[PDB]
RNA sequence: CCGAUAACGAACGAGACUCUGGCAUGCUAACUAGUUACGCGACCCCCGAGCGGUCGGCGUCCCCCAACUUCUUAGAGGGACAAGUGGCGUUCAGCCACCCGAGAUUGAGCAAUAACAGGUCUGUGAUGCCCUUAGAUGUCCGGGGCUGCACGCGCGCUACACUGACUGGCUCAGCGUGUGCCUACCCUACGCCGGCAGGCGCGGGUAACCCGUUGAACCCCAUUCGUGAUGGGGAUCGGGGAUUGCAAUUAUUCCCCAUGAACGAGGAAUUCCCAGUAAGUGCGGGUCAUAAGCUUGCGUUGAUUAAGUCCCUGCCCUUUGUACACACCGCC
């Protein structure tokens, strides 16, 4: 109960997952770091959050062709 | 040692005349364009710098 | 024969208790703030202390010389504190001196009996608040 | 009145010794690290002196 | 096989001292013994006859496991609640004459001599003392 | 269910009525002695461990707050 | 020389006064002075607790002001003279400096 | 020896002018007797050597009476002058320890002390109002209605 | 194998009904030296059934204000009461708690919220776990109220009330409080 | 949030944020923090132990005259994301359970539009209007009152006891304060006198250096009591002794001896509370010459019950009715 994602982290998620699909993979960690070098994220929480719903997005846009 | 008050009162002490100088700076600097005042105290000797929109006032 | 500076420092933590066990190798001693450990303060609660010896048997510690330094927290609170660096000193005595397959048998059996001669408790305490006596707890209320 | 009685009560001590030092207000004073303020004027320069809200 | 104080029952120590004190008579026991109250938060006075020879064997145990204790440490280790009737309840210090006493009969016996610095310590004769009262207590309570 | 006016110290019928029953039944407390011989509790402390001293009374607990008692061993 | 001084350093934003205690230190190390590590002394918390209201009516709110205090420790003890060799505390508005030497 | 009780035993005793309890401990026995307490129990049978282990009943004619002329007598035996009741009398100025319907007197000479020279406490006790000077607003309603 | 206290193997006991078996902790697993453990046994639903049960006995006797933190003083009435049950019958002390369990969770109970006949209206059967919640609250308020003007101690007082329970001879409190339950909910089917 | 969609693109609030708690034997360091080691001692040993055991006894930054940061302090960083597995789900948003993990929801601070004839003119050299202004509604000084008691209510403290009280012994904290612009008033170690409250000299501390290893209480372990208004409870009241102050009566506070009252778990009603929580328990801060039954924080011991519902009291959204719009405390 009350993990929903906020707008913020799933639409910076969407954006760097067309911007930089190739570089980011399946790994919560890989992702946490690219998304280290290609945005300026203010908070550490955020990022982590970021992070997460694009492995998400990722697991599901290897199968399905998700919106982004 | 004795004559040195406590960093507490200390830290404190300054505040009080940082907020004692703004106001009296506040009341008379008010037409002037008055904006904030800066405190570079040093151990030698301290400074006061005056933010105000008008300064040939 | 004489091999020195064979010896770990693990400490163990329960609400504010600090209590730092010094393992080391030598005949079977321990001891806390230099009293033997059956010479403890609440005895009623004594084999919270003697736990960790008798799960995992006299024997693994019979080459070890453990003398736990404990301040900080209430009478209880320490006892956890206690057991918690014993128990923690030995499995990392045993991990960085001797096989960790060896560390591995005495750590199941500290870790399925009760895992908090293992792993801390995290919770502390709670912050009063300016509405009641306590953290939670609220001062009656009236409408007459 | 003659200069023996006009201020004759001592105050060397009590809440008629402390004033705040804003308002010359006697009531709600804060005595602590040397503040000798008044409970409302401390809300007001409190930004200013340093005691800054975190919880 | 050796023994120190630390090693053996500090209740059951105690009472061993302060029979040994009391056999070997010499402590300078005060002329109210019989009167005062051992403490401001005390309701009624002590039970025992002997309780100057129980504090004094209290309290030279108690300069075994930390030095430099002075009269006002004592009334803080002996101080206790008081239950001030209707009040809220608080913490007491215990009495300083009987704490400074106590400790003044115990450099009379020559086992409590005081520090370079404030309050005062055990002798090698007290600490002699302490450690083979420790010995008997311990070798009693094995056998 | 009034006043209980125990006995504070032992009578002639009471005192051999605690000597030849009481070390003859499993549970021997001094609550259960006093609420049984209707002694006042400090005598049924006081009669207990005389009882000890005697050896017809084994001790098992010995407690500030609960002092239990039991029968010696028959066979 | 020979000298030893004991530099302490007090504000209350830890970020200028972590600034301040690395130049000292680094300016040392170019001045090939041995430098003690900064101390860090436990920070101390000044919390005054005003009720919000200026009224005395109201449903007795609190108001909890803290004043974070920093202090910090560097131990300049090069074997050759050091007033002259470290004449400068290059600081920044906030934090306070107290040049001391062994005999205080 | 937790004996048959003591064929001299008296369930009662009759001290002064006032009976006290045999079946009871003797240093809780004669706080039944106006004037004496725990505390001054306490002294008054350490200063006249009686057994503290043994009830009321037990004690002997001899003992029963060493215990009176100590409770009397408090500044002979040794008794500090900081444990009594009537210290620095208001009238005859010596130290000593009232017991009986002597204390319940010396109270009501007191309390008329007061009343002739009606003085604020002495008004405050005719009136029957509280003299300590605590709030009578809204407590001691019961002594009222 | 463990000897809660140093005595009393707990690997003897046995529940007498599957109802209750997997919400009392007496086995092996579950068996402790010492009743007094913070396992956070209140984080989460049904942690509770994996306490054991002299710990939540133990947790029970401390209510009525006066004791609401003395474990110690507990744990050592625990203690005492189970010397004098082992003394005073002859069995096993944590056996006679299990059957003054078992014997004492009432196993039918009366709620709702319309108009009432007497207390409730409608009868409903209770849970395996909220009949080890009320064994063990019956129990301790019996040896409470027997206590609190009597010479006789909690220990004896706590004693009688399991081994009166263990059998059920209308004079343990809890079971008089079962039965009464049972014929509230009985007569309100 | 996902999605349909006469809406599209936005904004505030929520969330993010700030502080705090929990883990880092990983980094930076610490004679104002320590630990291990070594060397001196002091004791017990002695069989003989000897790298024996204990020491908050003393040293090795008294710089050449130990190391190290585990424990303490505090900075930079890391760490947790519904990340992994299984299930449910439009297989979307998400939910449930579990492994590994210190942690799989720690507490607070901030907190929108609109409004209230809510409270404050007794916080202000914030302020309009009105009033008074030398027999002052200014100001100062003396005394009294704000405490006054047939009675009613509210917040609490102490209790009704043996799961206890008493006497002795034992043994553990954490927030945090500490000598003053005016301004007089600090926290206290140690020694001596006294029974106590206290008094007298000698110091330390403007403070991780001194109080202080804050030797706290509850608790623990032994003693006495023994189901009685009792050694429960300490209200009321008498006498005496100290401290603060210019002054203690209408008792400032504290201490000592006496009296020992209601009160035997409290009607109808009613408050607060979900984990280190309630509750027991003490300790700091504020007030403070004198002082806490108050309040604000802190630690200590540590549960019962519940993981639900709209039944009561209310809140949010949609639909509906309306003679209501000062809005059901409405209208009639
Ligand atoms: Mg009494
Ligand atoms: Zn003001």
């Amino acid at each position: 109960m009350g993990r929903v994602r906020t707008k913020t982290v799933k639409k910076a998620a969407r954006v760097i997952i067309e911007k930089y699909y190739t570089r980011l993979g399946n790994d919560f960690h890989t992702n946490k770091r690219v998304c280290e070098e290609i945005a300026i994220i203010p908070s550490k929480k955020l990022r982590n959050k970021i992070a997460g719903y694009v492995t998400h997005l990722m697991k599901r846009i290897q199968r399905g062709p998700v919106r982004g | 040692m004795a004559v040195q008050i406590s960093k507490k009162r200390k830290f404190v002490a300054d505040g009080i005349f940082k907020a004692e100088l703004n106001e009296f700076l506040t009341r008379e600097l008010a037409e002037d364009g008055y904006s904030g005042v800066e405190v570079r105290v040093t151990p030698t000797r301290t400074e006061i710098i005056i933010l105000a929109t008008r300064t040939q006032n | 024969s004489k091999g020195p500076l064979q010896s770990v420092q693990v400490f163990g933590r329960k609400k504010t208790a600090t209590a730092v066990a010094h393992c080391k190798r030598g005949n079977g001693l321990i001891k806390v703030n230099g009293r033997p450990l059956e010479m403890i303060e609440p005895r009623t609660l004594q084999y919270k202390l003697l736990e960790p010896v008798l799960l995992l048997g006299k024997e693994r510690f019979a080459g070890v010389d453990i003398r736990v330094r404990v301040k900080g927290g209430g009478h209880v609170a320490q006892i956890y504190a206690i057991r918690q660096s014993i128990s923690k000193a030995l499995v990392a005595y045993y991990q960085k001196y001797v096989d960790e397959a060896s560390k591995k048998e005495i750590k199941d059996i500290l870790i399925q009996y009760d895992r908090t001669l293992l792993v801390a408790d995290p919770r502390r305490c709670e912050s009063k608040k300016f509405g009641g006596p306590g953290a939670r707890a609220r001062y009656q209320k009236s409408y007459r | 009145g003659h200069q023996q009685l006009y201020w004759s009560h001592p105050r060397k001590f009590g809440q008629g010794s402390r004033s705040c030092r804003v308002c010359s207000n006697r009531h709600g004073l804060i005595r602590k690290y040397g503040l000798n303020m008044c409970r409302q004027c401390f809300r007001q320069y409190a930004k200013d002196i340093g005691f800054i809200k975190l919880d | 096989p050796g023994v120190t104080v630390k090693d053996v029952n500090q209740q059951e120590f105690v009472r061993a001292l302060a029979a040994f004190l009391k056999k070997s008579g010499k402590l300078k026991v005060p002329e109210w013994v019989d009167t005062v109250k051992l403490a401001k938060h005390k309701e009624l006075a002590p039970y025992d006859e002997n309780w100057f020879y129980t504090r004094a064997a209290s309290t030279a145990r108690h300069l075994y496991l930390r030095g430099g204790a002075g009269v006002g440490s004592m009334t803080k280790i002996y101080g206790g609640r008081q239950r001030n009737g209707v009040m809220p309840s608080h913490f007491s210090r215990g009495s300083k004459s009987v704490a400074r006493r106590v400790l003044q009969a115990l450099e009379g016996l020559k086992m409590v001599e005081k520090d370079q610095d404030g309050g005062r310590k055990l002798t090698p004769q007290g600490q002699r003392d302490l450690d083979r009262i420790a010995g008997q207590v311990a070798a009693a309570n094995k056998k | 269910r009034d006043k209980l006016n125990n006995l504070v110290l032992f009578d002639k019928a009471t005192y051999d009525k605690l000597c030849k029953e009481v070390p003859n039944y499993k549970l021997i407390t001094p609550a259960v002695v006093s609420e049984r011989l209707k002694i006042r509790g400090s005598l049924a402390r006081a009669a207990l461990q005389e009882l000890l001293s005697k050896g017809l009374i084994k001790l098992v607990s010995k407690h500030r707050a609960q002092v239990i008692y039991t029968r010696n061993t028959k066979g | 020389a020979i000298h030893r001084i004991r530099i302490t350093l007090t504000s209350r934003n830890v970020k200028s006064l972590e600034k301040v205690c690395a130049d000292l230190i680094r300016g040392a190390k170019e001045k090939n002075l041995k430098v003690k590590g900064p101390v860090r002394m436990p920070t101390k918390t000044l919390r005054i607790t005003t009720r919000k209201t200026p009224c005395g009516e109201g449903s007795k709110t609190w108001d909890r002001f803290q004043m974070r205090i920093h202090k910090r420790l560097i131990d300049l003890h090069s074997p050759s003279e050091i007033v002259k060799q470290i004449t400068s505390i290059s600081i920044e508005p906030g934090v306070e400096v107290e040049v001391t030497i062994a005999d205080a | 020896m937790s004996l048959v009780i003591p064929e001299k035993f008296q369930h009662i005793l009759r001290v002064l002018n006032t009976n006290i309890d045999g079946r009871r401990k003797i240093a809780f026995a004669i706080t039944a007797i106006k004037g004496v307490g725990r505390r001054y129990a306490h002294v008054v049978l350490r200063k006249a050597d009686i057994d503290l282990t043994k009830r009321a009943g037990e004690l002997t004619e001899d003992e029963v009476e060493r215990v009176i002329t100590i409770m009397q007598n408090p500044r002979q035996y040794k008794i500090p002058d900081w444990f009594l009741n009537r210290q620095k009398d208001v009238k005859d100025g010596k130290y000593s320890q009232v017991l009986a319907n002597g204390l319940d007197n010396k109270l009501r000479e007191d309390l008329e002390r007061l009343k002739k020279i009606r003085a604020h406490r002495g008004l405050r006790h005719f009136w029957g109002l509280r003299v300590r000077g605590q709030h009578t607003k809204t407590t001691g309603r019961r002594g009222r209605t | 194998d463990i000897k809660l206290f140093g005595k009393w193997s707990t690997d003897d006991v046995q529940i007498n009904d599957i109802s209750l078996q997997d919400y009392i902790a007496v086995k092996e697993k579950y068996a402790k030296y010492l009743p007094h453990s913070a396992g956070r046994y209140a984080a989460k639903r049904f942690r509770k059934a994996q306490c054991p049960i002299v710990e939540r006995l133990t947790n029970s006797m401390m209510m009525h204000g006066r004791n609401n933190g003395k474990k110690l003083m507990t744990v050592r009435i625990v203690k005492h009461a189970f010397e004098i049950i082992h003394l005073l019958t002859g069995e096993n002390p944590l056996q006679v708690l299990v059957n003054a369990i078992i014997n004492s969770g009432p196993r039918e109970d009366s709620t709702r919220i319309g108009r009432a006949g007497t207390v409730r209206r409608q009868a409903v059967d209770v849970s395996p776990l909220r009949r080890v919640n009320q064994a063990i609250w019956l129990l301790c308020t019996g040896a409470r109220e027997a206590a609190f003007r009597n010479i006789k101690t909690i220990a004896e007082c706590l004693a009688d009330e399991l081994i009166n329970a263990a059998k059920g001879s209308s004079n343990s409190y809890a079971i008089k409080k079962k039965d009464e339950l049972e014929r509230v909910a009985k007569s309100n089917r």
